[PDB]
RNA sequence: GACCGCCUCUAAGCGCGCACCCCGCCUCGCGCCCCGCCCGGCCGCGCGCCCCAGCCCCGUGCCCCGUCGCCGAGCGGCCCC
RNA sequence: UUUGAUCCUUCGAUGUCGGCUCUUCCUACCGUCCGCGCGCACCGGCGCGGAAGCGUCGGAUUGUUCACCCGUUCAAGGGAUC
RNA sequence: GCGGAACGGCGUCGGCCGGUCCCGACAGC
């Protein structure tokens, strides 16, 4: 808006959160999760079980972070109520490949992949998790209570497989995210 | 315009300057670097060349042409004669660096060590620690000062001295080192075991053992003054020359209108 | 390979856009280059064995 | 810092014609020697009269009252450095002759456009129903409320005499 | 008497400023935790020009200047001197009245500070306009002893923390007695119709 | 968070300019920059003042929308926002520092001679008793 | 993940990353520090922290280095060997 | 980094080509490093961006710079009073 | 905030001329 930009949102009942100087605290009953927004100039109030979001004088690139933020928040609610759970796939057309988890659930190793020596281990961030489909054959789990861990967590591993210096076009291995969702 | 042919420059410049060595012997600059929890240690000791002499040793290297057969190696003889500690010095650091906090001695110091703090021991006047070693005559300063030690300090290291009598020189003055104790739990187990060998010989058997690998320190064999074909390793002129051929023949360019600090020339070699 | 793993593979390999002049790798209905802001856009091309 | 004047102008009376019409004009200038300046800078291009061949009747400076707030509607034409362009622009004061102030500083400020380049064409009060500019749309409501646009200006000014401070100073809003 | 200023928050450029201005006056003055000083720019930017500024040597001899210093002490007393004559007496004898920290070291710790709003961050850059502290450029530049400073001004910060009490209680005590006692009020009051 | 708001009917305190000094009321808002105020029983007129040289108050004052100058005047003789304003903390400084600018060169020196007596006062208080 | 209901590696935020760059190891090194013999002479008087889209009630204070201040203790610094 | 055009400084003189020797600098990058594209299955090639650390050689004929050929770990281009 | 051109920019601010729109536009009959 011409004197200042606001976006409001519902807060749901499950869930109980407190603002302070920017600093977003969430409850819910999967745990609790932090976020700190001093890194902008924002005006956040609570009232009626509602969180708006303002920024006086919207000028230049000012205009872009109240939905932003509304949306970093609602991400925290969605979270804490129940938490996220990211699907990887496994692809491969000779040497199959093998994955363990290992630490209870807070690491992993792939060995075999395109049938090299060298094996990888990735270690999920705090509070992700990680283990095998029993239901699907060749499927990876993570779970978590925040978008940006989990999500992380599954690029690192994306990363972690890359064939070199051939034809990526034909050569098509490795792990890849098929769903996004919660449950 | 630019040179012809590729070539790179002659000698390392990471050794500069090439002067005589101002520092009396060789001294360590760095100690390894020191690991909680391990076994408490020392790091380094002191010794003379001897010799060189011939070995047949056994192969064991898989993946080689020598795994299963003799070959003759080249080694060298270190008298390593045992050393005396008797003093300990501790460190703090601070956003300065390391700063020493206080430096014990013992309170009987041998005739080598005496002999190191003058120039003429027959003529000098004998008067170094004679007011310390009535102080330290009962052991309750060296506690206090150890006490100021545990509380205060972040590095320890003893002090000790050679024994020139058990070898062929002509001295008769010792050399003092400085030697770090690395490992155990905390400051003040290291402060007991250094003030557990205090007055005591420390045999060269106790910090080396064989199969590990060690650093040498030392000052390498002095020629005088030499020319640039020996100093430097560059190429010699062709016999036509005019004044002699043992040279640079261009030290520079026109611009800039000085010499260069990269460009060889004669001195001290050694 | 099933040929729903190949559809997952090439979503990630396969389909983009390339811009002529930097060569990078662009969003599939983007009309500016993410690095140059130029405008001339093309498609990757499809491998022989599709 | 702008004045109006109305100017009034006729060419000196010929044989063929013993009484010319006479011209009048609305000029915002800083004295009466630029009025009259660009009263015959007018009448030169429009009527075909030149300073030599006419006279300048009179010239009289007139004072608004200035209590309330209005909003004016400026046209112009300027020229840039790649011909001319028309422009409209609106502006909230308390009188046209401030108006013209405001104005002239942002076409130097935006455009770099100077006194001698710019045309005023016509100047009007507009109502609050009738405003085409969002900043002046959103400034004729009622009940409007912001917080202070640039507080630190107040800490800032106070520190060119007061060097040396024993604590940083808060910004109160 | 001496002047002892908090170099944290401020503007590098500004300070150097009015520091020259007030050395070349007379005065003796300390700056004091000078790694928390702050240049405006992004750490980029930042970096690519000291890593450019480190690049000019005499050609023919690196010993004869112009030396490259790392230290955010240092570094800042380089900013002052390009601002006073150090060549002549005058400037000479000026450079001399000058003493600058990192950290806030024993010598000072026991001094009465001030700061200098019209040369501080919070009131000199707009919000968005990037900064960082010459501590991190130092770091990446090459110095030593970031670690080591934190280490220390937390150790001292906790030892202030435990001080503050006692000033609380003994000030308090002598509030109370300065206004029981009689020939203060006096003063006070003769004051009071100047409006001090 | 914030408190304090440019609006109609709040009190202001003018902190630069000709009127520096003076309390005023704002009537009316131009645009971000620049406020309509007036202050009919402080010695301030009617005019147009750039908000930088306005520091808003706590005060706010119920005013007609469009009042005119006595009609405003007899609005603000009926509130008590300006005699709360001077018995607060801001307002006894304010007229601490209007005494303090009618001051000569004879009075400064009585003045640095009483500052110099405090000065010692207060040492011999803290050292006597801790 | 928005401006721009969708989509977007970017606008705020975050991850990974080069025989290049910087540091360590390695060569030189003014000056400093500890200890020994000695146990000396001089100079100075003054500490809350953190943030600025909570700024916790502000928009001060000092303003006399002699201008009458000068003991001791404490703390800090300098000089000599 | 060519060759011209001009005639500002130098005729009480700035020793005028090439090679040999030796140092440093540039990048508009030839191999090696990191990414992307292909009319990229693999091998091998080609294009683009960052990148100047290391490498860029031995010979026959010619005063030659240049050129030309043989060979090898297969062999970029230049500046600094040409 | 390099001397600098043809030619590009969905960087930001300000305009001119045309359409469609609560008789429901644009982006998701
Ligand atoms: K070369
Ligand atoms: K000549
Ligand atoms: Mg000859
Ligand atoms: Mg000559
Ligand atoms: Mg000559
Ligand atoms: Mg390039
Ligand atoms: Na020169
Ligand atoms: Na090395
Ligand atoms: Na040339
Ligand atoms: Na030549
Ligand atoms: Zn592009």
């Amino acid at each position: 808006m011409p004197l200042c930009s606001s976006m409001t949102i519902k807060v749901p009942t499950d869930v109980e959160c407190t603002i302070n100087k920017r600093v977003v605290t969430v409850k819910g009953k999967k745990g609790t999760l932090v976020r700190d927004f001093s890194h902008a100039p924002l005006d956040i109030t609570h009232a009626n079980d509602t969180i708006s979001v303002a920024v006086w004088f919207p000028r230049g690139k000012r205009n872009a972070l109240p939905r932003t933020i509304c949306s970093h928040i609602e991400n925290m609610f969605k979270g804490v109520t129940y938490g996220f759970e990211y699907k990887m796939r496994l692809a491969y057309a000779h040497f199959p490949i093998a994955a363990t988890v290992v630490d209870n659930n807070k690491a992993i190793e792939i060995r075999n992949f395109m049938h090299q020596i060298k094996t990888r281990r990735i270690e999920c961030l705090p509070g992700v998790t990680i283990a095998m489909s029993t239901n699907v054959k060749d499927e990876l789990i993570l779970r978590g209570i925040s978008i940006e861990d989990v999500s992380h967590t599954a690029a690192r591993i994306h990363e972690s497989l890359k064939v070199p210096n051939k034809d990526l076009r034909k050569f098509l291995d490795g792990c890849y995210v098929s769903s996004r969702g919660l449950q | 315009s630019h040179r012809k042919f590729s070539c790179c420059r002659k000698g390392n410049l990471g050794y500069l300057p090439r002067k005589r060595c101002t520092r009396g012997r060789g001294r360590c600059k760095t100690f390894p670097p020191d690991v909680q929890g391990a076994p408490i240690h020392l790091t380094a000791f002191l010794g003379y060349k001897a010799g060189c002499t011939h070995v047949m040793r056994f192969i064991d290297h898989r993946g080689s042409n020598l795994h299963n057969r003799q070959a003759i190696d080249q080694a060298t003889i270190i008298d390593a004669p045992p050393m005396i500690c008797t003093a300990i010095i501790g460190y703090a650091k601070t956003p300065k660096g390391l700063r020493a906090v206080t430096t014990v001695w013992a309170a009987h110091i041998a005739e080598p060590a005496m002999r190191r703090f003058y120039r003429n021991y027959f003529h000098a006047e004998k008067t170094a620690f004679s007011t310390y070693m009535k102080k330290a005559a009962d052991g309750t300063y060296i506690k206090e000062q150890l006490g100021r030690l545990k509380q205060h300090a972040d590095v320890i290291r003893i002090v000790a001295h050679t024994q020139p009598a058990l070898t062929p020189l002509k001295q008769k003055k010792a050399d003092i080192m400085e030697i770090q104790v690395n490992g155990g739990a905390s400051v003040a187990e290291k402060v007991d075991y250094a003030y557990a060998l205090m007055e005591k010989p420390i045999s060269i058997k106790d910090v080396f053992s064989v199969g590990a690998q060690i650093d040498t320190i030392s000052i390498t064999r002095g020629r005088g003054f030499e020319g640039v074909v020996t100093r430097w390793g560059v190429t010699r002129l062709p016999r036509k020359t005019r004044r002699g051929n043992r040279k640079v023949a261009c030290i520079g360019a026109w611009h800039p209108a000085n010499v260069q600090y990269t460009v060889a020339r004669a001195g001290q070699m050694g | 390979m099933e040929p729903t793993l190949i559809n997952l593979a090439r979503e990630y390999n396969q389909n983009m856009m390339i811009c002529r002049h930097c060569y990078a790798r662009n969003p599939l209905r983007a009309t500016n280059c993410r690095r140059c802001r130029g405008t001339n856009l093309r498609k990757k091309k499809l491998s022989k064995y599709a | 810092m702008m004045q109006k004047y109305i100017v009034y102008g006729r060419r000196l009376p010929s044989e063929k014609f013993p009484e010319p019409e006479v011209f009048r004009m609305t000029i915002y200038a800083p004295n009466e020697i630029v009025a009259k300046s660009r009263f015959w800078y007018h009448l030169k291009s429009l009527k075909k009269i030149k300073r030599t061949h006419g006279e300048i009747l009179d010239c009289q400076h007139i004072e608004e009252n200035g209590d309330f707030v209005k909003n004016f509607g400026v046209l112009l034409r300027y020229r840039s450095r790649v011909g001319q362009h028309n422009m409209y622009r609106e502006v909230r004061e308390t009188t046209s002759a401030r108006a013209m102030d405001k104005v002239y500083s942002e076409m130097a400020g935006q455009c770099r456009a100077r006194y001698h380049d710019i045309q005023i064409i016509n100047v009007k009060e507009v109502a609050d129903e009738d405003v085409r500019r969002e900043k002046v749309a959103m400034f004729t409501q009622k009940g409007v409320r912001f917080p202070h646009p640039c507080p630190y200006v107040h800490v800032k000014r106070a520190a060119r005499t007061a060097r040396f401070q024993d604590r940083a100073p808060h910004v109160p809003q | 008497s001496r002047i002892v200023i908090d170099c944290k928050g401020h503007i590098l450029g500004r300070l150097s400023a009015i520091v020259a201005k007030e050395l070349l006056h007379g005065h003796e003055v300390a700056l004091v935790r000078c790694e928390k000083a702050i240049i405006s720019g992004a750490f980029r930017d930042v970096k690519a020009h000291y890593l450019k500024k480190m690049h000019k040597r005499t050609n023919f001899n690196h010993l004869r200047g112009p030396f490259h210093f790392r230290a955010p002490a240092e570094i800042v007393r380089r900013t002052i001197r390009g601002m006073i004559p150090y060549k002549t007496v005058r400037g000479s004898d000026a450079m001399s009245r000058l003493r600058v920290y990192d950290g806030i070291p024993p010598c000072c710790a026991r001094y009465k500070r001030v700061v200098c709003p019209s040369a501080m961050a919070y009131l000199c850059l707009r919000p968005e306009r990037r900064r960082c502290e010459v501590g991190r450029v130092a770091h990446e530049i090459g110095w030593q002893h970031a670690a080591d400073v934190e280490r220390y001004e937390k150790r001292r910060l906790e030892e202030c923390d435990k001080w503050y009490q006692d000033k609380i209680q003994i000030d308090k005590k002598i509030a109370e007695a300065a206004e029981k006692d009689a020939e203060l009020q006096r003063i006070n009051a003769e004051l009071a119709k100047y409006g001090y | 968070s914030y408190h304090r708001f440019v609006e109609a009917g709040r009190l202001v305190y003018l902190g630069d300019g000709p009127d520096k000094g003076k309390l005023a009321v704002i009537v009316d808002i131009l645009s971000t920059a620049a406020v309509l105020i007036d202050g009919p029983t402080t010695g301030v007129k009617r005019q147009v003042v750039s908000l930088r040289w306005a520091m808003l108050t706590d005060q706010v004052i119920n005013i007609s929308e469009k009042p005119t100058t006595e009609q405003l005047k007899k609005e603000i003789e009926a509130s008590p926002a300006i005699d709360t304003f001077m018995n607060s903390v801001w307002g006894k400084k304010i007229q601490q520092q209007r005494l303090r600018a009618k001051a000569t060169f004879e009075d400064m020196g009585k003045i640095a001679k009483l500052r110099r007596e405090r000065k010692m006062a207060m040492k011999r208080i803290a050292m006597s008793i801790k």
